RNA sequence: GCGAAGAACCUUACCAGGUCUUGACAUCCUUUGACCACUCUGGAGACAGAGCUUUCCCGGGACAAAGUGACAGGUGGU
RNA sequence: UUAGUUGGGCACUCUAAAGUGACUGCCGGUGCAAGCCGGAGGAAGGUGGGGAUGACGUCAAAUCAUCAUGCCCCUUAUGACCUGGGCUACACACGUGCUACAAUGGAUGGUACAAAGGGUCGCGAAGCCGCGAGGUGGAGCCAAUCCCAUAAAACCAUUCUCAGUUCGGAUUGUAGGCUGCAACUCGCCUACAUGAAGCCGGAAUCGCUAGUAAUCGUGGAUCAGCAUGCCACGGUGAAUACGU
């Protein structure tokens, strides 16, 4: 079966403003439709909310909330003797960030405050003190790597 | 029935908008170009022995 | 301040004819302007290929008309004597104002 | 006394122009805060005054048409850079360094019959 | 309040809206020749605007006096012996609607699979 | 004519076999004229109306004026399949 | 969302009713050579009935009305 | 000068003919070599992006209805003319699509930025009238000149405040507009009223590897009128590929 080889990877931009590539990656992960510009607002937007209510620079408590998500170990479906079992894998650093971010963004679509920009500021505040959604989804994800180990 | 249709197409109508378009080489009443009066089938068959004139194959 | 429009379905034997016209009335008057290239018109034709199914197989033909200018600013009777009784090209079709 | 460069990207193409003077960007006799009235866009205009430290010595009046408003800046910025690189020889590894003299080669694709779009395929159905 | 209790936390157009017979603009309309804004809510209402909301109302046909206009005009539709009373009655669409596949608003949800 | 046009009434319906049908209207009109208006006054007599097939008489009522001669003689038969 | 890059009439090949038979469309034949167009009457229309009417050119030819075949005419089947 | 308007000039974009330019050509590693991984310069780097281009053969695959044709049938009819109807039927099942289920949103006001095309028995400006679809009027155009032609998403203010609702628009009632001899069966569009299902969809299944998918508008052929279809054009613009 072909697949030829390991493929090149996206060499993304630092963002304007907040000079790194991972609030890129989070904008772009916000987007929908090809707009640019409303994820981007959006984001300042909600580092104006953050920056007002804790009082120190956005980036650090992003990072922390981030190195706070970033699972380790997941589970993976193995074919062995006609059946389909899960077990545990550890994940490379690329697919760290990555599923850092989606579950950032797919349980800050989930909250339930009136906008956006408080949704997300939300979340990251909780994910920098160990709660919310994205908190519990990676304890699981290591709880289901255990009982299958 | 094909003489008749176009002798009845080549015919002036009763009322003005009774009046259609056929190719003119074969009486076909379906997919015809009012350029050049020809049905798809014609024209692309034209256009290969190169008859019409600054039609050519498409490339871009 | 004499206005001459050349059209064909090529640009060879068109070329052929302005530089011609130009060569002319360099010779039998004074002045010319050269020809400026106008854009090009392309129209775009696309015809089933099968005879009865087949929707999603077809076939793109084109055609494209190319055009020049040419304008004499010193008019004399000999310029236009010359112009006016050049035998250009069949397929190049010229317009004078 | 004055710098010209030529810009372009997708289907805009900027004509800018650079003379010795105080900060003061023209676009298209509107200025650059009314024309691009986002900051994103204005940083990646300033780019190029950026990479160098030449950045408050110019003044910049440009000259744009076709595509929409980040072509408009990406076509700025590209005439900008090039400007700048006319200045002066020695810009060329900085801009060089930042891929600022690229011209984006990546513009839109063609429709292909059979599909709705220049890749995209109909839904497909065995049965 | 204006023929019926129309709901006090909104706007007056959107609360007039909610008369059979007032949609929008004529909604619009009336808070406009009323002499009356309309971004003041239903609650803030006094006796005297709202009593020229009452007045101005009274000159539009609303609740059963279009319910009965209209049941008129489909009855005659239908006693005429028409293609459109046939329609009305069999409940089969009115326009010139295809009736193939697809006409479920006069049809019902899906009936019984054969 | 669904425009300040006027009305629509086919002539050979019309002028002499309905502005005829003065003395003595006791009998009916065959028409293939589907498309005429009812005017106001086509009322009191029966105009035969073909529907593909056959004539079907319609009696014209005092509630028909405006409509089409041929909204009541419906073409297609159908019976609860 | 296939022939169909356009089914209200026409398209139209299907059905009902009303009509035609060398014919709606071609070559030759025999007499006449410009026939057609237009007005009114009847009819749903096709079509019939009266008047003004048809101006070939240089024996040739393409057009044109009448009568008759030899023939035409089939989106009929594989 | 209301204005690139007028004078003036090809400087710059642009237009279109002829050339140049990219070849693993040079450097390091690896290999016996082909080649592979990185580096320089360059607008562009590994057949740069995309088209047209479909070998020998397969399926008695599709088409006697675009055309042509052997053989077999009809010939006061299986040929020919006309008006009306039907191809639009409706208990239901399947295929391909469009619009939504709302706050990254709805309504109102302001306000930027395209490309590719069509126009002489044609496109149709200004001004005036109408709530609107439209009417009237006739300018400029056989067009890099004039018209179609308002781009829409995006952006800025005010409002709504999670509600089957200021969501959603089906369905139905009345009054109209155009094209056409004619709009009932059976056209498209508008105004006012009405305000259905629908809270992101089960087992399952489809497309897509980059200016792509996703989304927003624009033009054209057919065409008196009629497209959510087809064919093209640009605006904004991703995620992921460990591996067999
Ligand atoms: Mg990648
Ligand atoms: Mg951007
Ligand atoms: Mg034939
Ligand atoms: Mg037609
Ligand atoms: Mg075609
Ligand atoms: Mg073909
Ligand atoms: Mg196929
Ligand atoms: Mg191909
Ligand atoms: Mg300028
Ligand atoms: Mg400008
Ligand atoms: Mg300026
Ligand atoms: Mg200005
Ligand atoms: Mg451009
Ligand atoms: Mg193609
Ligand atoms: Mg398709
Ligand atoms: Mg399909
Ligand atoms: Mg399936
Ligand atoms: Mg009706
Ligand atoms: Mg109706
Ligand atoms: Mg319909
Ligand atoms: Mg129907
Ligand atoms: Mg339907
Ligand atoms: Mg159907
Ligand atoms: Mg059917
Ligand atoms: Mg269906
Ligand atoms: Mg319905
Ligand atoms: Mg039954
Ligand atoms: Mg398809
Ligand atoms: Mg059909
Ligand atoms: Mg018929
Ligand atoms: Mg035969
Ligand atoms: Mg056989
Ligand atoms: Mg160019
Ligand atoms: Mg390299
Ligand atoms: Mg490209
Ligand atoms: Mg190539
Ligand atoms: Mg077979
Ligand atoms: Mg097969
Ligand atoms: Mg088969
Ligand atoms: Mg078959
Ligand atoms: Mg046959
Ligand atoms: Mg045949
Ligand atoms: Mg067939
Ligand atoms: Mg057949
Ligand atoms: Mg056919
Ligand atoms: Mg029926
Ligand atoms: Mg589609
Ligand atoms: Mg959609
Ligand atoms: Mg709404
Ligand atoms: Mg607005
Ligand atoms: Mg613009
Ligand atoms: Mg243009
Ligand atoms: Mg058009
Ligand atoms: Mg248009
Ligand atoms: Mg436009
Ligand atoms: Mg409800
Ligand atoms: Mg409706
Ligand atoms: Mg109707
Ligand atoms: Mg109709
Ligand atoms: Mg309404
Ligand atoms: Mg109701
Ligand atoms: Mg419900
Ligand atoms: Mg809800
Ligand atoms: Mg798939
Ligand atoms: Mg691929
Ligand atoms: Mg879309
Ligand atoms: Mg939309
Ligand atoms: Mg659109
Ligand atoms: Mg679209
Ligand atoms: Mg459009
Ligand atoms: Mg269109
Ligand atoms: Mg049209
Ligand atoms: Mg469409
Ligand atoms: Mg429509
Ligand atoms: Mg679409
Ligand atoms: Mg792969
Ligand atoms: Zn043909």
């Amino acid at each position: 079966m072909p697949r030829k080889g390991p493929v090149a990877k996206r060499d993304v931009l630092p963002d304007p403003i907040y000079n790194s590539k991972l609030v890129t990656r989070l904008i772009n992960k916000m987007m929908v439709d090809g707009k640019r510009g409303k994820s981007q607002a959006i984001l300042y937007s909600a580092f104006d909310i953050i920056a007002q209510e804790t009082g120190k620079d956005p980036m650090e408590v992003f990072e922390q909330a981030m190195k706070n998500i970033m699972p380790l170990l997941e589970v993976k479906a193995r074919r062995v003797g006609g059946a389909n079992y899960q077990v545990p894998i550890e994940v490379r650093a690329d697919r760290r960030s990555t599923l850092g971010l989606r579950w950032l963004v797919n349980y800050a679509r989930l909250r339930g405050e009136k906008t956006m920009e408080v949704r997300v500021a939300r979340e990251i505040m909780d994910a920098a003190n160990n709660t919310g959604a994205s908190v519990k989804k990676r304890e699981d994800t290591h709880k289901m790597a255990d009982a299958n180990r | 029935a094909k003489k008749s249709m176009i002798a009845k197409q080549k015919r002036t109508p009763k009322y003005a908008v009774q009046a259609y378009t056929r190719c003119e080489r074969c009486g076909r009443p379906h997919s015809v170009i009012r350029k050049f009066k020809l049905c798809r089938i014609c024209f692309r068959e034209l256009a290969y022995k190169g008859q019409i004139p600054g039609v050519k194959k498409a490339s871009w | 301040k004499i206005r001459i429009r050349l059209k064909a379905y090529d640009h060879r034997i068109l070329d052929q004819s302005a530089e011609k016209i130009v060569e002319t009335a360099k010779r039998s008057g004074a002045s010319v302007s050269g020809p400026i290239p106008l854009p090009t018109e392309k129209s775009i034709y696309t015809v089933l290929r099968a005879v009865h199914k087949y929707k999603d197989s077809r076939e793109q033909f084109e055609m494209r008309t190319h055009k020049r200018l040419i304008d004499i600013v010193n008019p004399t009777p000999q310029t236009v004597d010359s112009l006016m009784r050049l035998d250009l090209p069949s397929g190049v079709d010229i317009e004078i104002k | 006394v004055q710098y010209y460069g030529t810009g372009r990207r997708k289907s805009s193409v900027a004509r800018v122009r650079l003379v010795p003077g105080d900060g003061k960007i023209v676009i298209n006799n509107r200025d650059w805060e009314d024309y691009i009235p986002f900051a994103a866009l204005r940083e990646v205009i300033k780019q190029p005054l950026v990479a160098t430290e030449t950045l408050g010595n110019y003044d910049v009046l440009v000259n744009v048409h076709g595509g929409g408003y980040t072509g408009q800046a990406g076509a700025i910025r590209h005439g900008v850079a090039r400007a700048l690189l006319q200045v002066a020889p020695e810009y060329r590894p900085a801009l060089k360094s930042a891929g600022l003299l690229t011209r984006d080669p990546r513009m839109k694709e063609r429709k292909k019959y059979g599909l709705k779009g220049a890749r995209r395929a109909p839904q497909f159905s065995k049965r | 309040i204006a023929g019926v209790d129309v709901p006090r936390e909104k706007r007056i157009v959107i609360s007039l809206t909610y008369i059979y017979g007032i949609g929008k603009q004529t909604a619009k309309e009336v808070l406009a020749e009323a002499g009356v804004s309309e971004d003041t809510r239903t609650r803030d209402l006094t006796e005297e605007e709202l009593g020229k909301i009452r007045e101005i109302l009274d000159r539009i046909k609303v609740e059963g006096d279009l319910r009965r206009e209209v049941n008129l005009n489909i009855k005659r539709l239908i006693e005429i012996g028409s293609y459109r009373g046939m329609r009305h009655r069999r409940g089969l669409p009115v326009r010139g609607q295809n009736t193939k596949n697809n006409a479920r608003t006069r049809k019902g949800p899906s009936k019984t699979v054969a | 004519r669904s425009l300040k046009k006027g009305p629509f009434v086919d002539d050979h319906l019309m002028k002499k076999v309905e502005a005829a049908a003065e003395s003595e209207k006791k009998q009916v009109i065959k028409t293939w004229s589907r498309r005429s208006t009812i005017f106001p006054t086509f009322v009191g007599q029966t105009i035969a109306v073909y529907d593909g097939r056959k004539h079907v008489p319609v009696y014209v009522q005092e509630d028909m004026v405006g409509h089409k001669l041929g909204e009541f003689a419906p073409t297609r038969t159908y019976r609860g399949h």
